[PDB]
Order: structure tokens, then C-alpha cells, then sequence
């Protein structure tokens, strides 16, 4: 299938330009019966359509956001782009790009279907604060290793901004028992997250456990080993 | 085989009219696909002759005509001339096999009186026989039109092995020539009483015979 | 002016690789399809595969799947055809040709319903396990040609040589009338053989001396043979 | 008169399996499309890149008619940019497609008591079809590392399956005859010029 | 201009039950209503188009009815993988608008939490701060209480907690409570415990450590 991928800076100062770009792969942005759209979802709330573009360059914008919205397209890179020029606190949202297909009626009227294809969504935070890369600390297994049962180990990811961070264990080979918790905002203005996993206690001597922490705003790529001591 | 079927050969005299047929089916022409024709002149590459059933490109004279009907197509040449002597191919699109070519038709323009072959049969030389090899050479020359059949006879029985026969070749006098080689072992050549080379041309057979002595 | 220009003739051995080229000029290379057409010995014309240069959309026929690769370089405006391991059966002449309306959009998907007007000069591909070998020249003693009119033919046989060509002259080039050097045969061994004869009045035999001069430059071989009525 | 040979396609008695869809090329004729866009007998009448109401005022060099049979719930896949076993392994339309997709219920003709299994589709393939590409191969599908050697067995599947068209089935599992018209306009003069 | 109002805002039901969400429009949108499901973190996925028609791949337990200004989406047999938030959208108008969403949670049998405690890391202690972390694993229902005691003294305002979204296979939750102290205030007190009250525990569970543990 066709793939959509949102790209863009995750942090923007208020009253400055928010800019995102959507790259299409395994398909053409220049398709004659497609419409290309931007939608956003503020955190914990609902979905809001922003605007739509056609490969020729025609646009239709949401009247509420018209004053600040510009959507462009570049058929040569198979991309279309979004620009919110005076961004406000409302700009904090996960932004999606999507595609619809449209046809013409037997009557000759145009019919546009709902959104078939979506991107993965990228979060953009509107803030005066600066980027801060995370510190990664080990939540080491307890010394109950004699138990023939189950032990927990984890990774604490502390004092970072903005969101998100992603956490993996053993480069994805470890999925069962993993709980990567939602990040809490601290008084510091910095986020903090925990990622734990339950494993058989017998595995503590046999199997090395590495958590793989990623924070792209800061280009942080940390692999921390949780060891049993 | 070929999804489009052509005659292997058509023949005409200077000034006459001939047609080359192109026979197709439901998947090609029957579906609604047009036919194109190419002319492959001797010593040259194929060139477009007719596009879209009946449209001539520039440089193609109006003596060449094209038509399509039902599941068949036909190339027509009026006022036959020596220069028209070539291989002609029809071509279409097949809903199963994509772009398809006919088998080709060799057009011959008989602008020369018929000429019977000249056959010379040479026995194995003594030097070659002292090298434990033995070759019989049958040289055919000055025949028109340019197609012959060669059969070799051991004593009076047919030879079915060791024969290599060239394609016919245009001579400077515009008649044709050909050669046939029968490879034997010196012992076979001495065993039989006679070896014969028979050349057949337009239904007439000319034969020459050598004897080891 | 619109044209396609192909690689030159190739002599290769079985198992070797070959890549041959087809260069377009006088037209937008990216907007027209290119087809490889093979003309095998004694056979007709057949499409091996087709390619769209802008997209490098290549489609092959079943008879050529797995043994050849069709490629295209837009920057150089060249289409290629490549064999991984050549086989002797692949010996033939390979043409490239252009087809399509040159338009974009819907026409592109139906260009296969159209004609090859720009055609290449062809490349001759020869696959032989044979190596450079000089000819062995044997005399062809006089034999009766036409008994009415009393003509005899004598000459010499040029046997087991590779590659083409061979040159044959008579009495150093002072004999020219009645001289006929026949085109060569290609035997199952992969070596060429031919014959050269001279037609003389049978009565005149024994009065003039005939020497044939055979030169095969690939092997740097030169042979002079006296033909005599035995 | 020189009426376009539609109806030979739409009203044809036999329809092709989707994996082996039929194409008809059409030229040098006048076409009354109103027989189509004025008929309430069609379940799906969707045109991409053109409005059917303006077709009778237009002119094309060639028109290509593709036709096959599929299930009801699959007709949505006969459209640009769609996904599915039909859209990917049987019949695919291009991103720049100009033409129309017409379909109708054919339960009356294409189903039988006990089920009609004469209609077939391609279930497996090593790669998605390119637009308008057709595949009528019957080569054994290799789902695993062991070579199939042309014989069906474990992880060696015959790539084709048949539909089961029962008259009492649900609408979505009922046969639908599909006709796809494609419009190509060249610089050569337009011969399909319906009034 | 067109306002789509979704009811209920929240919905909790057991496996196999029938659930039904409602989308009410401020104006007539005919049948141009779509339904999306959004599992947390991921994009919305199209389920229903033209109010009643099902997109390819969507399981048959999903149905939609409606026309004009009232619509419904009905799940015939609720399954654990159906925990998403569901949205209706009108593509009838130029200004595309969405519903407010309906969150659908699964109801299941009570499962007691598994409690683990983690002392601060030596690396973090060098950094000048101390985060003691307590984990509650695979419990239902989400309602629970954690109490941090330090020297058997209840504490308040110095901790924070976070609960995972409901799992798509066992329909349980997990919660982490992180207690942040200064490096110095950590060095003063010796016993650090966390007490958990939850339905699946007949008695409250306490998990503690002393600042000198096995190595
Ligand atoms: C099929 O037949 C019906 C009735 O005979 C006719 O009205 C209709 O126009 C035909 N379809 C086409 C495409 O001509």
C-alpha cells in the first residue's frame, strides 16, 4: 500500500511558524482522483480538519484556521506541506496527513470518500521552553533471584523535553511483559517516563537486558544495560 | 508456433500484384487491435512499412496497401519490383502474449528466366585421405530462382548423417550458388561402389556420381 | 534526427557475460518505450522485453525470463541488454526499437498497441567454443562440370578454420576468369570450411598450372597449393 | 450506422474470471453513452477523471473496455489507489486513471443452486500487479523455503481459487459483473466521437 | 457549522455484550457519515462508510445504521481488541467535522496487582536526585491507591503516578508511582515503603527496602 509519513520539528515557540511535511511513498501525490489533507488532534481531545490540497495546487482551508494556514505541494519530491504562521497554544497537537479519493456521479456530481490512508502522526509542542535530552537510569532487579518465579527490571527516563521518547528492549526481541508508561510532567517543566518488564527470575544470569531509549528532538540514542546488582 | 500466422513464401513477376496474409484470432485483431507491417530488406534492419492497418509512413510507395477484416489482415503489393524482394512481417497486440509478430513471409520477384543447377561432385583428395579424413564436396551454381534441395546417396541407399549444406548465395550474375559437404571415414569411402549427390530444383533433379577407383 | 545506435558485433564463448547498448538521439528518451527484438538463425522476429526509461518499468517475455536483464540509464539515454551466462543457442542478431506515443498519462498504458518506427541497426552476437585455428588446404582434383560444352572444375578445399574470413586467390591474382569462391559452411564442430574452384575447358587441362593462395589473417596462416590432374 | 460496439461487452452472455479479464479495443465509431449513464440497472457508476454527463460531448482516439466478475464487497477495489487481493493480484487501475467503472448484480445469471464455481480469482502472488497488467500464470506458489518443483503440497499452493456463488447468499457474496471503460486521447484524430 | 454530538462519552461493557454509540448531527447530512476507530497512539482507522457499509478487512461484528441527523455504530459481540476511542465524521460538507469521540473500555474479572519496588540507582544518586519507583502490574479495575511511607511516616505532594492504557489481550492495567526526593533527604531516612490497596488483595500489600540491600 501507499505510505504517508509526517516529518517536522517537534518544538515551536509561540507566535512563530509551525511547519510540517508529508512524504508519500509507494504511490503518487500526482494521482488525478486523490485529495491530500492535514488533520490535527490536540492531546487528549478530538480531531480537527485543517485543509486539503490537489496536485495542481488548488486548496480548500478550514475557515477557523484560514488566517494562519498555507498548504503547498511539490510533485517532484512527492510531498505536500503545512504552514501555521502565527501558531498559538492551540497548536500543540499530533498532526496527521491523510488521503481521500473522489469520483464523479452518474448524475455528474463529485463524490469524495472518507479518509482511507493516514500517516503515523507527529506531535508538535508549542512552548517557550528549550530542548533537553533525557537521562537514563537503571531500575535493577531485586535480589529475590532465588525465587523460581518472576522478577521485574526497568529503565527510568528522566528530565527531558519536549515529548516524545520511545523505549525498546533488547532491540525489539523483548516485547512480552513490557509496559512503557505514559510520561508525567514534573514541576521542573521536564518530562519523566518509566519502562519496566517482567521476566523469569532464572533468566537473570542467562539473558542480558538492554533498554533502547530514543529522544529525537535532542538526537539522544542511549542503550542502557539493566544488570542484577 | 505464432499467434499470428503468415505464409512462408509468396512469389510474383515484375509488374504483378501479390498479397501477404496475416491470420489472427480473438485475442489479437478480434479484440480490436490494429496491425502493423515491417519490411526487412536484405542486409538491413527491419523498417516500418504500414502502421495502423493501412497508413504508410513517408518514403513507402503507394504500391504497398494494407487492410484488416474480422480476424485477418492483408498486405498488398501492386506493380511488383525487384527492390521489393524482402522479408515481410505483420505485428499486433495479444491480450495474453502482448506484442506479437507474424512468422515472416519471403517475397521473391522472379526477374530472371529459370536456370537449372550446375553440379560438380569432388571425391576426397589423396592428401586428405592420408590424414585419415575424407570429405565429399558438392558445388551447385548458376541456378535461379535461389532455392535447392540436396540429398546424398551411398551406393543407391540414402545417406542420413555427415551432411552439411550451406544456404543459397547470390552470385555476381544474380544467379545463386550452394555447397554440400559429406564427411566420411576413409574406410567407408573405399567400401561403397558409388556415392551420389542429388540436387533438386523446381521439381527437377540433377545428379552426379563419383566412384572410389 | 531520430535514431537508435547499437553496440558492435560480439564474439563470446559460452558462460561469459555480455551487455549490449542502444543509444537514443533526437527525441525525449524518457517518454518512449524501447523493445529488444531478437532475430534468431532461420527464425523470424520476437520480442524479448520492453522498458519504460523514466520509470525503468521493464517487462519480459517468458522465453527469456531468468537469463537476461533489460536496463536503462536516463542520464546517458541508453538501454541495455545483459546475459549472465551466454549459451551457444543465444547466437543471433538483436535489434532494439522504439514504440509509443511519447505522451504521458493514459496513453502510456496502451503504447504496447503501437508500432516500432525507430529501429536500430542490430548487433550480431556469436557464441562459439571455437578458438583461432588456421585452415588445412586440400586440392580438389579436376572434375567434369558440363559435359556438353566440355567444362571441368578444379580447385582446393579450405577446411577447419576459425574465425571468418579467409581469402583465396589463384596464380597470385593473375587468374580471374572462371574463379568462384563459394561461401563457407559452418559445421557442428564450430569451424568453417569453404571451397574455391576455377572452371576451365577440359581439353586445356595439363597445359596451364593452377596454384591457389589461401590467407587466413587471424591465424597468420598462408598456404599455397598446386592443383593438378591426377 | 457506425455505432460503437458497446453491448457486445455489457450484454455479453459469458463473462471472464477476474484473473483473466477480457479487454476489447474500440475505435472508429460514435457512442451514445446515455444508454449507460441514464440506466438505473447499474449498482456502481463511478467515473474518475471525467464526468459521465460530459462524455457525449467529447472525443477520444481509443476506448478500452475491460470486463470480469467479482463479489459485491470487492467492487470497491475497482478504483485508483485501492488495496485487496483483487486490486493487487487480479486487476489494478493506475493513479492517473481516466475512465469509468460500471457494475451490476448478476445473481440471476452467474449463480446456481449448489453454487457456481466456474469463476476464479488469484489468491497468492510474489508481487503486486502493475496497473493494467494481467497474470494468467498457474505456477505453484512457494510460501516457504522448500522449492515446490511445480507440484502442490506443504507451503506449495496452487495460486488460483474459485468463488462460491450461491443464489441465497448475502448481497456482498453475490456475483457482480464489472465493466471498466478507459479513455485515451492522442494527438492523432479522435475517432470515438459519440453524439 | 455542522456539529456532530456523540453519545455516550464513555462506555464500559463485558466481552460479548452488544454496545451502541450514537452520532447526532445539527443538520441533515443524508448518509455521508463515516466511523473511525483510534487505538491509543495510532492513527484513526476507517470502519464504516456511507453510514451502513463496511470497509474491507473490518470484522463483521461492526455495524452502522442511520440517515438524516441520527446515526449509530453497533458492536454485536465486544472483543478485548475493541478498546479504542470511536469517532464519527461527516464528509457531506466542505468543512469536515468530527465527533467528540466515545471511549470504549472492557469490563472483566478482578485481578490483583503484582507490586515491585526499585530503589534509586547509584548513577542517579551521584546526579544529586533520588527517584524511588513502585510498580503495579496487570490489575483490574484501574482504581487503586498507593501510599508512600518513609520512616513509617505518610508523605504527600512528593510523588506522581501514571497508568498504562488497557491491554488489548488481557484487559488489565499497570501503574507506576515515582517518589522524587533530594539526594540529601534520601540520606536521612532508612526505611522506604509503598502500600497498595486494591480489590484483588484481601489485605493491603506493602513493599519496602532498607538503604543497604543485597549485591
Ligand atoms: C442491453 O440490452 C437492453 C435490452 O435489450 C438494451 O436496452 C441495452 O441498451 C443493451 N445494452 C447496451 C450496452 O447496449
Amino acid at each position: 500500500q501507499v505510505q504517508l509519513q509526517e516529518s517536522g520539528p517537534g518544538l515551536v515557540k509561540p507566535s512563530e511558524t509551525l511547519s510540517l511535511t508529508c512524504t508519500v511513498s509507494s504511490g503518487s501525490i500526482s494521482g488525478t482522483s486523490y485529495y491530500w489533507d492535514w488533520i490535527r488532534q490536540p492531546p487528549g481531545k478530538g480531531l480537527e480538519w485543517i485543509g486539503t490540497i490537489y496536485y495542481s495546487g488548488s486548496t480548500y482551508y478550514n475557515p477557523s484556521l484560514k488566517s494562519r494556514v498555507t498548504i503547498s505541494v511539490d510533485t517532484s519530491k512527492n510531498q505536500f506541506s503545512l504552514k501555521l504562521s502565527p501558531v498559538t497554544a492551540a497548536g500543540t497537537a499530533v498532526y496527521y496527513c491523510a488521503r481521500r479519493t473522489f469520483y464523479y456521479d452518474r448524475s455528474g456530481q463529485k463524490v469524495v470518500e472518507p479518509f482511507d490512508y493516514w500517516g503515523q502522526g507527529t506531535l508538535v509542542t508549542v512552548s517557550s521552553a528549550s530542548t533537553k535530552g533525557p537521562s537514563v537510569f537503571p531500575l535493577a532487579p531485586s535480589s529475590k533471584s532465588t525465587s523460581g518465579g518472576t522478577a521485574a527490571l526497568g529503565c527510568l527516563v528522566k528530565d527531558y523535553f519536549p515529548e516524545p521518547v520511545t523505549v525498546s528492549w533488547n532491540s525489539g526481541a523483548l516485547t512480552s511483559g513490557v509496559h512503557t508508561f505514559p510520561a508525567v510532567l514534573q514541576s521542573s517543566g521536564l518530562y519523566s517516563l518509566s519502562s519496566v518488564v517482567t521476566v523469569p527470575s532464572s533468566s537473570l544470569g542467562t539473558q542480558t537486558y538492554i533498554c533502547n531509549v530514543n529522544h529525537k528532538p535532542s538526537n539522544t540514542k542511549v542503550d542502557k544495560r539493566v544488570e542484577p546488582k | 508456433q505464432s499467434v499470428l500466422t503468415q505464409p512462408p513464401s509468396v512469389s510474383g513477376a515484375p509488374g504483378q500484384r501479390v498479397t501477404i496474409s496475416c491470420l489472427g484470432g480473438s485475442s489479437n485483431i478480434g479484440a480490436g487491435y490494429d496491425v502493423h507491417w515491417y519490411q526487412h530488406l536484405p542486409g538491413a534492419a527491419p523498417k516500418l512499412l504500414i502502421s495502423g492497418n493501412s497508413n504508410r509512413p513517408s518514403g513507402v510507395p503507394a504500391r504497398f496497401s494494407g487492410s484488416k477484416s474480422g480476424t485477418s489482415a492483408s498486405l498488398a503489393i501492386t506493380g511488383l519490383q525487384a527492390e521489393d524482394e524482402a522479408d515481410y512481417y505483420c505485428q499486433s497486440y495479444d491480450n495474453d502474449l502482448s506484442q506479437v509478430f507474424g512468422g515472416g513471409t519471403k517475397l521473391t520477384v522472379l526477374g530472371q528466366p529459370k536456370a537449372a543447377p550446375s553440379v560438380t561432385l569432388f571425391p576426397p583428395s589423396s592428401e586428405e585421405l592420408q590424414a585419415n579424413k575424407a570429405t565429399l564436396v558438392c558445388l551447385i551454381s548458376d541456378f535461379y530462382p535461389g532455392a535447392v534441395t540436396v540429398a546424398w546417396k551411398a551406393d543407391s541407399s540414402p545417406v542420413k548423417a555427415g551432411v552439411e549444406t550451406t544456404t543459397p548465395s547470390k552470385q555476381s550474375n544474380n544467379k545463386y550458388a550452394a555447397s554440400s559437404y559429406l564427411s566420411l571415414t576413409p574406410e567407408q569411402w573405399k567400401s561403397h561402389r558409388s556415392y551420389s549427390c542429388q540436387v533438386t530444383h523446381e521439381g527437377s533433379t540433377v545428379e552426379k556420381t563419383v566412384a572410389p577407383t | 534526427q531520430v535514431q537508435l545506435v547499437q553496440s558492435g558485433a560480439q564474439l563470446k564463448k559460452p558462460g561469459e557475460s555480455l551487455k549490449i547498448s542502444c543509444k537514443g538521439s533526437g527525441y525525449n528518451f524518457s517518454r518512449y518505450w524501447i523493445a529488444w527484438v531478437r532475430h534468431m538463425p532461420g527464425k523470424g522476429l520476437e520480442v524479448m522485453g520492453i522498458i519504460y526509461p523514466d520509470d525503468s518499468d521493464t517487462r519480459y517475455s517468458p522465453s527469456v525470463r531468468g537469463q537476461v536483464t533489460i536496463s536503462a540509464d536516463k542520464s546517458t539515454s541508453i538501454v541495455y541488454l545483459q546475459w549472465s551466462s551466454l549459451k551457444a543457442s543465444d547466437t543471433g542478431i538483436y535489434y532494439c526499437a522504439r514504440f509509443g506515443a511519447g505522451m504521458t498519462g493514459m496513453p502510456r498504458y496502451f503504447d504496447t498497441t503501437r508500432w516500432f518506427d525507430p529501429w536500430g541497426q542490430g548487433t550480431q552476437v556469436t557464441v562459439s567454443s571455437a578458438s583461432t585455428k588456421g585452415p588445412s588446404v586440400f586440392p580438389l582434383a579436376p572434375s567434369s562440370k558440363s559435359t556438353s560444352g566440355g567444362t571441368a572444375a578444379l580447385g582446393c578445399l579450405v577446411k577447419d578454420y576459425f574465425p571468418e574470413p579467409v581469402t583465396v586467390s589463384w596464380n597470385s591474382g593473375a587468374l580471374t576468369s572462371g574463379v568462384h569462391t563459394f561461401p563457407a559452411v559452418l559445421q557442428s564442430s564450430g569451424l568453417y570450411s569453404l571451397s574455391s574452384v576455377v572452371t576451365v575447358p577440359s581439353s586445356s587441362l595439363g597445359t596451364q598450372t593452377y596454384i591457389c593462395n589461401v590467407n587466413h589473417k587471424p591465424s597468420n596462416t598462408k598456404v599455397d597449393k598446386r592443383v593438378e590432374p591426377k | 450506422t457506425n455505432l460503437c460496439p458497446f453491448g457486445e461487452v455489457f450484454n455479453a452472455t459469458r463473462f471472464a474470471s477476474v484473473y483473466a479479464w477480457n479487454r476489447k479495443r474500440i475505435s472508429n465509431c460514435v457512442a451514445d453513452y446515455s444508454v449507460l449513464y441514464n440506466s438505473a440497472s447499474f449498482s456502481t457508476f463511478k467515473c474518475y477523471g471525467v464526468s459521465p454527463t460530459k462524455l457525449n460531448d467529447l472525443c477520444f482516439t481509443n476506448v478500452y473496455a475491460d470486463s470480469f466478475v467479482i463479489r459485491g464487497d470487492e467492487v470497491r477495489q475497482i478504483a485508483p489507489g485501492q488495496t485487496g487481493k483483487i486490486a493487487d493480484y487480479n486487476y489494478k487501475l493506475p493513479d492517473d486513471f481516466t475512465g469509468c467503472v460500471i457494475a451490476w448484480n448478476s445473481n440471476n445469471l452467474d449463480s446456481k443452486v449448489g453454487g457456481n464455481y466456474n469463476y476464479r480469482y488469484r489468491l497468492f502472488r510474489k508481487s503486486n500487479l502493475k496497473p493494467f497488467e494481467r497474470d494468467i500464470s498457474t505456477e505453484i506458489y512457494q510460501a516457504g523455503s522448500k522449492p515446490c518443483n511445480g507440484v502442490e503440497g506443504f507451503n506449495c499452493y496452487f495460486p488460483l481459487q474459485s468463488y462460491g456463488f450461491q443464489p441465497t447468499n448475502g448481497v456482498g457474496y453475490q456475483p457482480y459483473r464489472v465493466v471498466v471503460l478507459s479513455f485515451e486521447l492522442l494527438h492523432a484524430p479522435a475517432t470515438v466521437c459519440g453524439p | 457549522e455542522i456539529v456532530l454530538t456523540q453519545s455516550p462519552s464513555t462506555l464500559s461493557a463485558s466481552v460479548g455484550d452488544r454496545v451502541t454509540i450514537t452520532c447526532r448531527a445539527s443538520q441533515s447530512i443524508s448518509s455521508w457519515l463515516a466511523w473511525y476507530q483510534q487505538k491509543p497512539g495510532k492513527a484513526p482507522k476507517l470502519l464504516i462508510y456511507e453510514a451502513s457499509s463496511l470497509e474491507n478487512g473490518v470484522p463483521s461484528r461492526f455495524s452502522g445504521s442511520g440517515s438524516g441527523t441520527e446515526f449509530t455504530l453497533t458492536i454485536s459481540s465486544l472483543q478485548p481488541d475493541d478498546f479504542a476511542t470511536y469517532y464519527c465524521q461527516q464528509y457531506n460538507s466542505y468543512s469536515l467535522t468530527f465527533g467528540g469521540g466515545t471511549k470504549v473500555e472492557i469490563k472483566r474479572t478482578v485481578a490483583a496487582p503484582s507490586v515491585f519496588i526499585f530503589p534509586p540507582s547509584d548513577e542517579q544518586l551521584k546526579s544529586g536526585t533520588a527517584s524511588v519507583v513502585c510498580l503495579l502490574n496487570n490489575f483490574y479495575p484501574r482504581e487503586a491507591k498507593v501510599q508512600w511511607k518513609v520512616d513509617n511516616a505518610l508523605q504527600s505532594g512528593n510523588s506522581q503516578e501514571s497508568v498504562t492504557e488497557q491491554d488489548s489481550k488481557d484487559s488489565t492495567y499497570s501503574l507506576s508511582s515515582t517518589l522524587t526526593l533530594s539526594k540529601a533527604d534520601y540520606e536521612k531516612h532508612k526505611v522506604y515503603a509503598c502500600e497498595v490497596t486494591h480489590q484483588g488483595l484481601s489485605s493491603p500489600v506493602t513493599k519496602s527496602f532498607n538503604r543497604g540491600e543485597c549485591s
